[PDB]
RNA sequence: GUGAACAGCCUCUAGUUGAUAGAAUAAUGUAGAUAAGGGAAGUCGGCAAAAUAGAUCCGUAACUUCGGGAUAAGGAUUGGC
RNA sequence: GAAUGUUACCGCAAUAGUAAUUGAACUUAGUACGAGAGGAACAGUUCAUUCGGAUAAUUGGUUUUUGCGGCUGUCUGAUCA
């Protein structure tokens, strides 16, 4: 929420909430990475804070590499896969989850992320459009 | 005690008073301040709501993710009858109730303002202000020399006008009367503008000019004996639960023993009267206004009539309004408009219009082609019709 | 000249705007912050027209071109070449452009002899760009990576080479690509190269996070 | 200037409303309508099945 | 460019922490009469003694470790500055009191528990609390004792300067009330405003230069450095000394401008203690005023580091003058280069 | 009749239309509906609900006293002409 | 709702009670200050989270106008209905 990123753009209402096996398709080799903290809010009676496309939340390693358990990292969604909300009318989505690699301090890792990425991840987190591919 | 500490509130009320709407006319009691340097112009004005459209407009404003895009929003166009001046009445200033006398009407009075005033039409024997219009057969002891009185012992003026029925296609067959404050130089130039402009119609080329911010106040529209569940928020309580699962959360107040006054539960959700203000004329239509949809794309001659049709009303007859933005509450009712109260903030009047496609396709289905003269030509002759 | 600022906090200029040595393209980006900059340097045949595409900031991710030949992407719509088209002579092909993906800049670099594109798709409408171009595009690519647009940008001169790269690879293609190729850490150690800065045919617009050693290669390889 | 037709569904409408599935590698059909949407899930064919106008290309109508 | 300092937060003393005394007071204080009933109106000062434990607890004891380093971390001059302030005494004093104070958290939480035992008598509850504020009262006395010292030393550390031994550092120091108005001050822009300095006349006027991509700069402590260890007891000088034992490129100033007289002959027998200790670190000599030397001490002073007579290993000596403005980018870059031919060609 | 069958449902014969009705469908109730993303964030607690579910064929671990586990889980096959 | 001749339309608003909050980014500004390692506020423009009062032209959810189309068991001989 302010790491690096071109202004505070839309939060649009998406749907990942805390408990999302979010999976894992880039450099790594990992296989998925579940996230057990999901926020970006404050003053709301009982609801678990989602996050939008383009949030800096912490995730965690199950599958893919048993090294790295049991930590914290940053994990930047870039991919949505879901019907946003803009003004132009378009609600375009993907299908498969996020899952990116990311050194724990407060930057990013991963560089050959493949897969399509969302132009709006792209937009706020430079990071993320310095290293992708195939934009929506 | 508290359960956590306290929480926040969805029981949270936000209308002391509220109760039904027992008139469709909605409470004005807030006028703008009367200017002496600019020339007589009007504070309110009347109108219906017709329904919203979808218009590309390109956004001069300097957006965060978008800006000079061909992005959209939500617009109402408020439908406005020929407003007809047929009664000049003065005031003074507000002290502790009404304080004048001078009211003058006007004599050839329609069909619409002889039907407010008595419910059952059949039983009027249509001889309304009968002791009024015989004063005019004389010098007019009573009617000159009521004038005098407002250009001298006055301030304010609320002038009393009402709306064509007989051209709208709102079934209701009756106008409304309302009251219309007008400022201007001195207080001699308010009596004398309405008193010269009997069997009238508005003016565009006057006092209404181009992206003018205005106010919109309409009705709300109810849903009976609503309760707490759904007129504020209560919880769901699982299957499990036993002689209800939506009941109202136990309150378990004290705070006097006279329970506190946002328990509240069951009332009227809506039904009542709205107000908003700030919002920026984007063209002014008339009756007879013919190529509505001016597209600076397609170019296409064609107009704005909803090809569908809303909730009670009809194919575009009269006097349209399009204004930015939308209006709380219901439409099929009287809608009072309102001019700028004072310097308001405003902070996007700096931007003008820059609106091109207009949309006047399906609004009961989907939307399609906009013409339908263009169906009919991609369709060609076949069997039924041409 | 080699001037350097924080434009809305983003070091990495070369993602949201792109002033290659074929035109002057600005995005929407750079009010009268931008103009200041280029004041008496600019202001000739290439002026500093803000546009968009596709409902995006970014320019540098749509086409290349050498000095003459500016394609564009089917994505998008024509409500930029309608009006823009005025004040360039003719480099700007109007053709409809038949476009596979979205993304054209880390994918393919921009110079005048030398092109390269990462291979992964087919031959179709990529033909036609090498053909206005006039380039022997030739695909290879770089340490199995997809991205080549922020780990190099050569020019007319030398070219800034992405420090995490083999010693076989800085040997082989410099004959090919006619660049002495030199490797060397860039931006306080970023992971992006040509992502950070803009090589153009007079100027040369980089960032202030750029060290010392990594500033002084354009001032000794370029040669001004 | 170009007439906007749907795709998967070919009947011109709005261009946005513009809930669409996309093939992740390669591209899509654009579609013109929400309706569109829920007939490509199902994966439904187009061809064999009347709601195009591709094949009214093989019908021929002379009337 | 620093260590583990200019960090920590402020921190109350005795004066400041009056906290104590004020919770001690609402404690006391207390006299509630419990709802309900009135026969059982003896059931709740027990949840007054959790809260009062609870708090001197977090009070503190953990946030005057933070910001202070190790007595035995890597090199000895990196608590050699606190020396010349604290020293070791209040030094040992510093993690010394430190876990004074720390294990005094300790008999706390303690006695805390400890009581803890009851939760009948509100009453029986002030005298507990008052037992508590006495416990708490003797301890912070002589502890705001050093601790005032702490404060002190405490915003102290915001004029001292902390350069970097694990990179190029070129040691530059020069000799007040000469005339480095329009000499020394040609090459940073240090001035005294606010900020005062006693041991010297003037304060600390530390250069800096940044040529191609190197870094180089190193403050200076004159006074102490200028003299024996053993001439001082204490102080600072043995500040200069210490200072001194730091360094990659020493660099010695001398003035024959003869100014009032003021010529080297004692001075000359003082080189050779510090010239075993210089394996590694370069020479330089820079004389300010070149020009209006006299032939009366010039066949004298020539044999120190000038010529190859005694103690020296046969460098680059530099004869010029910085106040004309006579090549001063020559005499500042002829300092440094030797070390880039040195420790940074062979590392 | 369908079906593995004697269940359920439908149809024929025999046996029937007494259990207050009408108008109206705002909120709060018993049993029974259906909701993208997320897939155990609610609760003392796998407590409610939903999905998986038959037959034929294939496959079917560890343990045990070889009468068992075993109709394992994870798949495929299925109607009418 | 009973109302002092009555009904309808159009005004003034006492008393009581009271209702929006917070943060970030861009420009000024890689700024004033400072020995190095570092690092602000005011004005103007452009947003988001939460609560309350609303709206249904678009999207999503809901489907008693038990529609239209398709399908299983049974029935009016059979077919359409």
């Amino acid at each position: 929420s302010g790491n690096g990123a071109q202004g505070t753009k839309f939060r649009i209402s998406l749907g990942l909430p805390v408990g999302a096996i979010m999976n894992c398709a880039d450099n790594s080799g990992a296989r998925n990475l579940y996230i057990i903290a999901v926020k970006g809010s404050g003053s709301r009676l009982n609801r678990l804070p989602a996050a939008s496309l383009g949030d800096m939340v912490m995730a965690t390693v199950k599958k893919g590499k048993p090294e790295l358990r049991k930590k914290v990292m940053p994990a930047i969604v870039v991919r949505q896969a879901k019907s946003w909300r803009r003004r132009d009318g378009v609600f375009l989505y993907f299908e498969d989850n996020a899952g990116v690699i990311a050194n724990p301090k407060g930057e990013m890792k991963g560089s050959a992320i493949t897969g399509p990425v969302g132009k709006e991840c792209a937009d706020l987190w430079p990071r993320v459009a310095s290293n992708s591919g195939v934009v929506v | 005690s508290h359960r956590k500490y306290e929480a926040p509130r969805h029981g949270h009320l936000g209308f002391l008073p509220r109760k039904r709407a027992a008139s469709i006319r909605a409470r004005v009691k807030a006028f703008p301040k009367d200017d002496r340097s600019k020339p007589v112009a009007l504070t309110s004005f009347l109108g219906y709501k017709a329904g919203m459209t979808t218009i590309v407009r390109d956004l001069d404003r300097p957006g965060s993710k978008f800006h000079k895009r061909e992005v959209v929003e939500a617009v109402t166009v408020v439908d406005t009858p020929p407003v007809v001046v047929v009664g000049v009445v003065g005031y003074v200033e507000t002290p502790r109730g009404l304080r004048s006398l001078t009211t003058v009407w006007a004599e050839h009075l329609s069909d619409e303002v002889k039907r407010r005033f008595y419910k059952n039409w059949y039983k009027s024997k249509k001889k309304a202000f009968t002791k009024y219009s015989a004063k005019y057969a004389q010098d007019g002891a009573g009617i000159e020399r009521e004038l005098a009185r407002i250009k001298k012992y006055a301030s304010v003026v609320r002038v009393l006008v009402h709306t064509q029925i007989r051209k709208t296609p709102l079934a209701q067959k009756k106008a409304h009367l309302a009251e219309i404050q007008l400022n201007g130089g001195s207080i001699s130039e308010k009596v004398d503008w309405a008193r010269e402009h009997f069997e009238k119609t508005v003016a565009v080329d006057s006092v209404f000019e181009q992206n003018e911010m205005i106010d919109a106040i309409a009705v709300t529209k109810g849903h009976g004996f609503e309760g707490v569940t759904h007129r504020w928020g209560t919880k769901k309580l699982p299957r499990k639960t036993h002689r209800g699962l939506r009941k109202v959360a136990c309150i378990g107040a004290w705070h006097p023993a006279h329970v506190m006054w946002s328990v509240a539960r069951a009332g009227q959700r809506g039904y009542h009267s709205r107000t908003s203000i700030n919002h920026k004329i984007y063209r002014v239509g008339k009756g007879d206004d013919e190529a509505n949809g001016a597209t600076s794309f397609d170019r296409t001659k064609k107009t704005i009539t909803p090809m569908g049709g809303f909730v009670h009303y009809g194919e575009i007859k009269n006097d349209f309004i399009m204004v930015k933005g939308c209006i709380p509450g219901n439409r099929k009712r009287i809608v009072t408009l309102r001019k700028s109260l004072y310097t308001n903030t405003s902070r996007k009047a700096l931007e003008e219009v820059s609106l091109k496609w207009i949309d006047t396709a399906s609004k009961f289905g989907k939307g399609r082609f906009q013409t339908p003269a263009e169906k009919h030509a991609f369709m060609g002759t076949l069997k039924k019709d041409l | 000249m080699a001037t350097r600022t924080q434009f809305e906090n983003s070091n990495e200029i070369g993602v949201f705007s792109k002033l290659t040595n074929t035109y002057c393209l600005v995005a929407v980006g750079g009010s009268e912050n931008f103009y200041s900059a280029f004041e008496a340097e600019l202001g000739d045949a290439i002026p500093i027209v803000h546009t968009t595409i596709a409902g995006t900031r970014i320019i540098g991710r749509m086409t290349a071109g050498n000095r003459r030949g500016l394609l564009v992407p089917t994505q998008t719509t024509d409500q930029e070449l309608q009006h823009l088209r005025n004040s360039l002579p003719d480099s700007v092909k109007i053709q409809r452009v038949e476009e596979r993906l979205s993304a054209l800049g880390n994918v393919i670099c921009c110079n005048d002899y030398v092109a390269l594109v990462h291979p992964d798709i087919d031959r179709e409408t990529e033909e036609l760009i090498s053909d206005v171009l006039g380039v022997e595009v030739f695909r290879q690519t770089i340490s199995g990576n997809i991205l080549v647009g922020s780990y190099c940008s050569l020019s007319n001169q030398g070219g800034l080479v992405h420090p995490q790269t083999s010693v076989q690879d800085q040997e082989e293609l410099s004959s090919l690509l006619q660049v002495p190729l030199v490797a060397g850490t860039v931006n306080r150690g970023s992971s992006v190269v040509g992502a950070g800065m803009v090589v153009n045919d007079y100027l040369a617009v980089t960032g202030l996070d750029t060290t010392a050693p990594e500033l002084s290669v354009i001032e000794s390889i370029f040669r001004l | 200037m170009r007439i906007y037709q749907c795709h998967f569904c070919s009947s011109p409408c709005y261009p946005g409303h513009g809930i669409m599935f996309v093939r992740n590698d390669a591209k899509e059909f654009r579609f013109c309508r929400s309706k569109c949407h829920k007939a490509f899930k199902q994966r439904r064919n187009p061809r064999k099945l009347k709601w195009t106008k591709a094949f009214r290309k093989a019908a021929g109508k002379e009337l | 460019m620093q260590l583990s300092w200019k960090d920590i937060p402020t921190v109350a003393p005795a004066n400041d922490l009056l906290d104590i005394v004020l919770n001690r007071t609402q404690r006391k204080t207390p006299t509630v009469i419990r709802p309900g009933f009135k026969i059982t109106r003896i059931r709740a000062f027990y949840m007054r003694k959790v809260k009062y434990t609870g708090e001197g607890f977090v009070e503190k004891f953990e946030d005057i470790l933070k910001g202070f380093p190790n007595i035995n971390d890597v090199h000895p001059f990196h608590r050699d500055l606190m020396d010349t302030l604290y020293e070791k005494n209040h030094y040992k004093i510093s993690l010394a009191a430190i876990s004074r104070a720390k294990s005094l958290v300790e008999q706390v939480a303690r006695d805390y528990v400890r009581l803890l035992k009851f939760g009948q008598s509100l009453f029986q509850c002030k005298q507990l609390k008052r037992a508590a504020l006495g416990r708490m009262a003797t301890i912070v006395k002589k502890l705001r004792d050093p601790l005032a010292y702490l404060e002190q030393v405490r915003q102290h550390i915001g004029r001292l300067p902390s350069i970097d031994p694990n990179t190029r550092t070129l040691l530059i120091c020069g000799y007040p009330n000469v005339g480095k108005s329009s000499f020394l001050r040609c090459i940073t822009k240090s001035d005294v405003d606010v900020q005062p300095y006693a041991f010297t006349t003037k304060s600390l006027y530390v250069g800096h230069f940044d040529y191609k991509y190197l870094r180089f700069q190193a403050i200076d402590t004159p006074g102490i450095l200028d003299r024996p260890t053993e001439e001082m007891n204490n102080i600072e000088m043995q500040s200069i000394y210490a200072i001194a034992h730091l360094r990659s490129c020493v660099l010695y100033f001398m003035d024959l401008s003869e100014q009032c007289g003021f010529t080297i002959e004692a001075q000359v027998k003082l080189f050779h203690s510090i010239k075993p200790l210089f394996a590694n670190k370069s020479v330089m000599v820079v004389i300010n005023k070149t020009d209006i030397i006299r032939p009366e001490d010039l066949d004298e002073e020539r044999a120190q580091l000038l010529e190859s007579v005694k103690e020296v290993p046969g460098v680059e000596i530099m004869t010029s003058s910085c106040q004309l403005e006579e090549n001063v980018m020559e005499v500042r870059n002829k300092a440094c280069e030797k070390l880039l031919a040195s420790r940074i060609e062979n590392k």
